[PDB]
């Protein structure tokens, strides 16, 4: 069988913490 | 190579250490030679952490 994620596997790129902001 | 003590610099065996410092993003980890000094605070200040 085969399946659909939706929105899953966002990890933290790394430490340094961080607030509202839409980083790319 | 086959070493051999009767050969010119240059042909004799030299060891080799490399040191490489990494810093992924850890939270802390080895130093040197500090000195933790109190702290404080609401005073400007130079500070190291």
């Amino acid at each position: 069988a085969y399946t659909n994620s939706f929105t899953r596997g966002v990890y933290y790129p790394d430490k340094v913490f961080r607030s509202s902001v839409l980083h790319s | 190579y086959g070493f051999q003590p009767t050969n010119g610099v240059g042909y004799q065996p030299y060891r080799v250490v490399v040191l490489s410092f990494e810093l992924l993003h850890a939270p802390a980890t080895v130093c040197g030679p500090k000195k933790s000094t109190n702290l404080v605070k609401n005073k400007c200040v130079n500070f190291n952490f």
